[PDB]
C-alpha cells in the first residue's frame, strides 16, 4: 500500500 | 578568482538545513500547449510529485528523523506533504515575484491572467496566499527554513506517534532554532517576542490554507473523469493520505489556541 513511499525512504 | 570548494559547514541545525535545502526543480515545461485548467494542473501534478521525492529525501537527511519509526516517517510524509509543498512555493513566490505571480519553477511562473482563468481562479488564490504572507513578513532565509522544517512536523495522527517522545524533543528543537534564527537578526528582545509570535501565528495559519487545497487535491485526484494525472509517488501517497484525512486522524499541532 506503501511502497513507492517506503523504497524511498529505505 | 577564487578556487573551488563545498561552503563551510557550522555546528548549527541552520546550517544542516542549508546545506541539504533540495535545489530549485525545473518543470521542464513545454509552453506550446494552450492555455487550459486542466493541462495546467495535469502539469502541476508532475512536477509536484518530482518536488516530493526530492522532500523524502531532505526529511531522511534531518537530523532525528530517521530514528523515528518507520511507520512516523511515513505519516509524517502523508500528512505534511502539501504543506511543504505549498510553503516552498510561497518562498519561490516571494523571492522572484513578491508574492505577486506563482513561481512553480524557474520556467513555470503563472501570471495574473493565468491565475484568473474560469477553474484556475479559486485554487491560484489559495496557493498564492502564504507567498504574500511571506512577502508582508519579509520572511529571511533562516526563518524559513526552520518553519519549513516545523511543517514536517506539524501534523500527526490524532492517536500518537509510535515514537512520540522523540518526536517532541526533535520539534522543540526546530521551534528553538526558529527563535534563533529571529534573534540573530539583532532585535531586542520584545521584537524577538513579537516576532516570533508572528512567525507561529503564520505556522499555524498554514493548516487553513491547506484544507482548502487538499480540497482540490483530492476531488481532482478521485474524480477520474476529470482526466486530470498524477503520477506514481503523489498518487500512492494520496491514496493513503485520504482515508487518514476523511476519517478525522489527521491532528493539527497548533502553537495558538
Ligand atoms: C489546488 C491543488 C494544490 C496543488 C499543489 C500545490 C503545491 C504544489 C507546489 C508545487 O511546486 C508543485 C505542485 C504542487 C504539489 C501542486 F501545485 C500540484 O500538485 C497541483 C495541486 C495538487 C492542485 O492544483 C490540484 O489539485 C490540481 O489537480
Amino acid at each position: 500500500e506503501n511502497a513507492l513511499l517506503r523504497y524511498l525512504l529505505d | 578568482m577564487v578556487p573551488a570548494a563545498l561552503p563551510q559547514l557550522t555546528p548549527t541545525l541552520v546550517s544542516l538545513l542549508e546545506v541539504i535545502e533540495p535545489e530549485v526543480l525545473y518543470a521542464g515545461y513545454d509552453s506550446s500547449v494552450p492555455d487550459s485548467a486542466w493541462r495546467i494542473m495535469t502539469t502541476l501534478n508532475m512536477l509536484g510529485g518530482r518536488q516530493v521525492i526530492a522532500a523524502v529525501k531532505w526529511a531522511k537527511a534531518i537530523p532525528g528523523f530517521r530514528n523515528l519509526h518507520l511507520d512516523d516517517q511515513m505519516t509524517l510524509l502523508q500528512y505534511s506533504w502539501m504543506f511543504l509543498m505549498v510553503f516552498a512555493l510561497g518562498w519561490r513566490s516571494y523571492r522572484q515575484a513578491s508574492g505577486n505571480l506563482l513561481c512553480f519553477a524557474p520556467d513555470l511562473i503563472i501570471n495574473e491572467q493565468r491565475m484568473t482563468l474560469p477553474c484556475m481562479y479559486d485554487q491560484c488564490k489559495h496557493m498564492l496566499f502564504i507567498s504574500t504572507e511571506l512577502q508582508r513578513l519579509q520572511v529571511s532565509y533562516e526563518e524559513y527554513l526552520c518553519m519549513k522544517t516545523l511543517l514536517l512536523l506539524s501534523s500527526v495522527p490524532k492517536e500518537g506517534l509510535k515514537s512520540q517522545e522523540l518526536f517532541d524533543e526533535i520539534r522543540m528543537t526546530y521551534i528553538k532554532e526558529l527563535g534563533k534564527a529571529i534573534a540573530k537578526r539583532g532585535g531586542n528582545s520584545s521584537q524577538n517576542w513579537q516576532r516570533f509570535y508572528q512567525l507561529t501565528k503564520l505556522l499555524d495559519s498554514m493548516h487553513d490554507v491547506v484544507e482548502n487545497l487538499l480540497s482540490y487535491c483530492f476531488q481532482t485526484f478521485l474524480d477520474k473523469s476529470m482526466s486530470i494525472e498524477f503520477p506514481e509517488m503523489l498518487a500512492e501517497i494520496i491514496t493513503n493520505q485520504i482515508p487518514k484525512y476523511s476519517n478525522g486522524n489527521i491532528k493539527k499541532l497548533l502553537f495558538h489556541q
